[PDB]
Protein backbone atom coordinates (compact mmCIF):
# COMPACT_ATOMS: atom_id res chain seq x y z
CA UNK A 1 0.00 0.00 0.00
CA UNK A 2 2.57 2.39 -1.05
CA UNK A 3 -0.23 3.96 -2.89
CA UNK A 4 1.40 7.36 -2.79
CA UNK A 5 3.25 5.79 -5.56
CA UNK A 6 0.10 5.27 -7.47
CA UNK A 7 0.55 9.62 -7.82
CA UNK A 8 2.74 9.69 -11.00
CA UNK A 9 0.79 6.71 -12.74
CA UNK A 10 -2.34 7.86 -10.76
CA UNK A 11 -1.97 11.72 -12.07
CA UNK A 12 -0.98 11.03 -15.45
CA UNK A 13 -4.43 9.20 -14.73
CA UNK A 14 -6.71 11.97 -14.27
CA UNK A 15 -4.70 14.16 -16.84
CA UNK A 16 -4.94 11.32 -19.54
CA UNK A 17 -8.74 10.86 -18.42
CA UNK A 18 -8.91 14.99 -18.46
CA UNK A 19 -6.86 14.91 -22.30
CA UNK A 20 -8.74 11.49 -22.93
CA UNK A 21 -11.67 12.71 -21.61
CA UNK A 22 -13.12 8.69 -20.82
CA UNK A 23 -13.76 9.47 -17.39
CA UNK A 24 -16.76 7.71 -17.99
CA UNK A 25 -14.95 5.28 -20.27
CA UNK A 26 -11.93 5.22 -18.22
CA UNK A 27 -13.99 5.31 -15.02
CA UNK A 28 -15.30 2.02 -16.93
CA UNK A 29 -11.51 0.68 -17.26
CA UNK A 30 -10.73 0.96 -13.71
CA UNK A 31 -14.01 -0.78 -12.71
CA UNK A 32 -13.35 -3.67 -15.35
CA UNK A 33 -9.26 -3.30 -14.09
CA UNK A 34 -10.14 -3.73 -10.40
CA UNK A 35 -12.31 -6.62 -11.20
CA UNK A 36 -9.61 -8.42 -13.20
CA UNK A 37 -7.11 -7.93 -10.02
CA UNK A 38 -9.76 -9.30 -7.92
CA UNK A 39 -9.40 -12.58 -9.22
CA UNK A 40 -7.65 -14.94 -6.57
CA UNK A 41 -7.12 -18.16 -8.26
CA UNK A 42 -5.86 -15.65 -10.90
CA UNK A 43 -4.09 -13.97 -8.04
CA UNK A 44 -2.03 -16.61 -7.10
CA UNK A 45 -1.47 -17.23 -10.75
CA UNK A 46 -0.43 -13.29 -11.12
CA UNK A 47 2.97 -13.46 -9.10
CA UNK A 48 3.81 -16.33 -10.65
CA UNK A 49 5.51 -15.37 -13.70
CA UNK A 50 8.73 -13.76 -14.14
CA UNK A 51 8.03 -12.83 -18.07
CA UNK A 52 6.03 -9.09 -18.57
CA UNK A 53 4.92 -10.16 -21.91
CA UNK A 54 3.62 -12.88 -20.62
CA UNK A 55 1.10 -11.17 -18.36
CA UNK A 56 0.45 -8.31 -20.58
CA UNK A 57 -0.61 -10.99 -23.11
CA UNK A 58 -2.24 -13.28 -20.53
CA UNK A 59 -4.14 -10.90 -18.68
CA UNK A 60 -4.90 -8.83 -21.31
CA UNK A 61 -5.91 -12.11 -23.01
CA UNK A 62 -8.92 -13.51 -20.33
CA UNK A 63 -9.80 -9.84 -20.07
CA UNK A 64 -13.10 -9.78 -22.09
CA UNK A 65 -11.04 -7.05 -23.85
CA UNK A 66 -12.08 -3.78 -22.27
CA UNK A 67 -8.99 -2.87 -22.76
CA UNK A 68 -8.15 0.21 -24.64
CA UNK A 69 -4.95 0.55 -26.73
CA UNK A 70 -3.46 3.65 -24.46
CA UNK A 71 -4.28 1.35 -21.61
CA UNK A 72 -2.38 -1.35 -24.06
CA UNK A 73 1.04 0.78 -24.00
CA UNK A 74 -0.23 2.02 -20.50
CA UNK A 75 -0.64 -1.47 -18.98
CA UNK A 76 2.30 -2.37 -20.68
CA UNK A 77 3.72 0.67 -18.28
CA UNK A 78 2.34 -0.53 -15.13
CA UNK A 79 3.92 -4.23 -16.34
CA UNK A 80 6.81 -2.29 -17.68
CA UNK A 81 6.70 -1.01 -14.82
CA UNK A 82 6.00 -4.54 -12.88
CA UNK A 83 4.39 -2.36 -9.84
CA UNK A 84 1.45 -3.24 -11.51
CA UNK A 85 0.26 -5.98 -8.86
CA UNK A 86 -0.75 -3.22 -6.39
CA UNK A 87 -3.14 -1.33 -8.51
CA UNK A 88 -6.29 -1.55 -7.77
CA UNK A 89 -5.59 1.34 -4.78
CA UNK A 90 -5.49 4.11 -7.99
CA UNK A 91 -9.19 3.62 -8.24
CA UNK A 92 -9.24 4.90 -4.73
CA UNK A 93 -7.21 7.56 -5.84
CA UNK A 94 -9.07 7.66 -8.73
CA UNK A 95 -12.42 8.19 -7.09
CA UNK A 96 -10.54 11.23 -5.12
CA UNK A 97 -9.14 12.35 -8.63
CA UNK A 98 -12.91 12.21 -10.16
CA UNK A 99 -14.44 12.90 -6.80
CA UNK A 100 -11.60 15.90 -7.08
CA UNK A 101 -13.02 18.25 -9.56
CA UNK A 102 -16.09 18.86 -8.32
CA UNK A 103 -17.35 16.17 -5.86
CA UNK A 104 -18.81 16.08 -2.10
CA UNK A 105 -19.55 13.20 0.10
CA UNK A 106 -20.61 13.41 4.04
CA UNK A 107 -19.90 11.84 7.42
CA UNK A 108 -22.67 10.54 9.12
CA UNK A 109 -23.47 12.73 12.33
CA UNK A 110 -24.20 9.64 14.82
CA UNK A 111 -26.32 8.12 12.35
CA UNK A 112 -25.02 7.47 8.63
CA UNK A 113 -23.36 9.21 6.13
CA UNK A 114 -25.12 11.58 3.56
CA UNK A 115 -22.92 11.54 1.53
CA UNK A 116 -24.74 14.28 -0.03
CA UNK A 117 -22.77 16.17 -2.89
CA UNK A 118 -22.48 19.95 -1.68
CA UNK A 119 -19.73 21.88 -2.12
CA UNK A 120 -20.29 24.78 0.41
CA UNK A 121 -18.55 23.49 3.42
CA UNK A 122 -21.10 24.44 6.57
CA UNK A 123 -23.16 25.98 4.13
CA UNK A 124 -24.05 22.95 1.37
CA UNK A 125 -23.53 21.30 4.19
CA UNK A 126 -26.07 23.49 6.50
CA UNK A 127 -28.37 22.76 3.48
CA UNK A 128 -28.39 19.21 4.26
CA UNK A 129 -28.59 19.86 8.00
CA UNK A 130 -31.60 21.82 7.50
CA UNK A 131 -32.60 19.78 4.28
CA UNK A 132 -33.39 17.10 7.56
CA UNK A 133 -36.66 16.31 7.37
CA UNK A 134 -33.99 13.74 7.18
CA UNK A 135 -34.39 14.54 11.18
CA UNK A 136 -36.21 11.47 11.02
CA UNK A 137 -33.89 8.95 12.03
CA UNK A 138 -31.92 7.86 15.95
CA UNK A 139 -29.70 5.42 14.35
CA UNK A 140 -27.15 5.60 17.18
CA UNK A 141 -27.71 9.26 17.65
CA UNK A 142 -28.75 9.79 20.93
CA UNK A 143 -26.52 7.43 22.66
CA UNK A 144 -23.87 9.07 20.96
CA UNK A 145 -24.40 12.38 21.09
CA UNK A 146 -25.38 12.16 24.87
CA UNK A 147 -22.55 10.19 25.86
CA UNK A 148 -20.43 12.57 23.85
CA UNK A 149 -21.32 15.68 26.00
CA UNK A 150 -21.48 13.14 28.46
CA UNK A 151 -17.93 12.49 27.47
CA UNK A 152 -17.14 16.12 27.52
CA UNK A 153 -19.05 15.59 30.81
CA UNK A 154 -17.21 13.36 32.56
CA UNK A 155 -14.23 14.93 30.94
CA UNK A 156 -14.85 17.62 33.42
CA UNK A 157 -15.93 15.49 36.16
CA UNK A 158 -12.53 14.91 36.43
CA UNK A 159 -11.76 18.21 35.33
CA UNK A 160 -13.33 18.68 38.71
CA UNK B 1 -22.96 -5.72 -17.23
CA UNK B 2 -20.79 -8.28 -14.66
CA UNK B 3 -22.03 -6.45 -12.08
CA UNK B 4 -22.24 -8.51 -9.70
CA UNK B 5 -20.04 -12.07 -9.60
CA UNK B 6 -21.10 -12.50 -13.92
CA UNK B 7 -17.91 -11.05 -13.31
CA UNK B 8 -16.48 -14.36 -11.25
CA UNK B 9 -18.76 -16.19 -14.30
CA UNK B 10 -16.79 -13.75 -16.95
CA UNK B 11 -13.68 -14.59 -14.86
CA UNK B 12 -14.89 -18.02 -15.21
CA UNK B 13 -15.47 -17.56 -18.73
CA UNK B 14 -11.92 -15.14 -18.82
CA UNK B 15 -10.65 -17.99 -16.97
CA UNK B 16 -12.30 -20.86 -18.68
CA UNK B 17 -10.86 -18.79 -21.77
CA UNK B 18 -7.29 -19.25 -20.51
CA UNK B 19 -8.37 -20.87 -17.88
CA UNK B 20 -5.88 -24.17 -17.90
CA UNK B 21 -2.51 -23.08 -16.36
CA UNK B 22 -3.90 -22.15 -13.26
CA UNK B 23 -2.14 -24.15 -9.40
CA UNK B 24 -0.11 -27.22 -8.05
CA UNK B 25 0.44 -29.28 -5.10
CA UNK B 26 1.71 -29.13 -1.86
CA UNK B 27 4.91 -31.38 -1.92
CA UNK B 28 5.15 -29.73 -5.68
CA UNK B 29 6.92 -27.16 -6.78
CA UNK B 30 9.66 -25.62 -9.38
CA UNK B 31 13.20 -24.22 -8.31
CA UNK B 32 12.80 -20.88 -9.86
CA UNK B 33 16.42 -19.48 -9.81
CA UNK B 34 19.16 -20.31 -7.89
CA UNK B 35 22.86 -19.33 -7.44
CA UNK B 36 25.63 -20.58 -5.01
CA UNK B 37 23.23 -23.91 -3.98
CA UNK B 38 20.48 -22.04 -2.29
CA UNK B 39 17.78 -21.45 -4.49
CA UNK B 40 14.73 -19.24 -5.22
CA UNK B 41 11.76 -22.06 -4.36
CA UNK B 42 8.20 -22.41 -4.91
CA UNK B 43 5.61 -25.04 -4.50
CA UNK B 44 5.11 -27.45 -1.75
CA UNK B 45 4.05 -25.07 0.71
CA UNK B 46 2.55 -26.05 3.96
CA UNK B 47 5.69 -28.18 4.84
CA UNK B 48 7.11 -29.46 8.36
CA UNK B 49 10.16 -26.77 9.07
CA UNK B 50 13.05 -28.02 7.55
CA UNK B 51 12.02 -31.48 6.05
CA UNK B 52 14.19 -33.14 3.93
CA UNK B 53 13.53 -32.15 0.30
CA UNK B 54 14.25 -35.07 -2.34
CA UNK B 55 16.27 -33.27 -5.12
CA UNK B 56 16.52 -34.78 -8.58
CA UNK B 57 19.49 -36.75 -8.69
CA UNK B 58 18.36 -37.83 -5.85
CA UNK B 59 19.17 -35.75 -2.40
CA UNK B 60 16.87 -34.17 0.29
CA UNK B 61 17.80 -30.12 0.54
CA UNK B 62 18.26 -28.22 3.30
CA UNK B 63 15.36 -26.01 4.50
CA UNK B 64 16.52 -22.70 5.78
CA UNK B 65 13.15 -20.97 6.28
CA UNK B 66 9.54 -19.84 5.52
CA UNK B 67 9.46 -16.64 4.07
CA UNK B 68 5.82 -15.96 3.24
CA UNK B 69 6.01 -14.83 -0.21
CA UNK B 70 8.54 -17.77 -1.48
CA UNK B 71 11.41 -19.31 -0.17
CA UNK B 72 14.31 -21.02 -1.38
CA UNK B 73 16.20 -24.46 -0.27
CA UNK B 74 19.94 -24.94 0.54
Amino acid sequence: EFITVARPYAKAAFDFAVEHQSVERWQDMLAFAAEVTKNEQMAELLSGALAPETLAESFIAVAGEQLDENGQNLIRVMAENGRLNALPDVLEQFIHLRAVSEATAEVDVISAAALSEQQLAKISAAMEKRLSRKVKLNAKIDKSVMAGVIIRAGDMVIDG
Amino acid sequence: MQLNSTEISELIKQRIAQFNVVSEAHNEGTIVSVSDGVIRIHGLADAMQGEMISLPGNRYAIALNLERDSVGAV
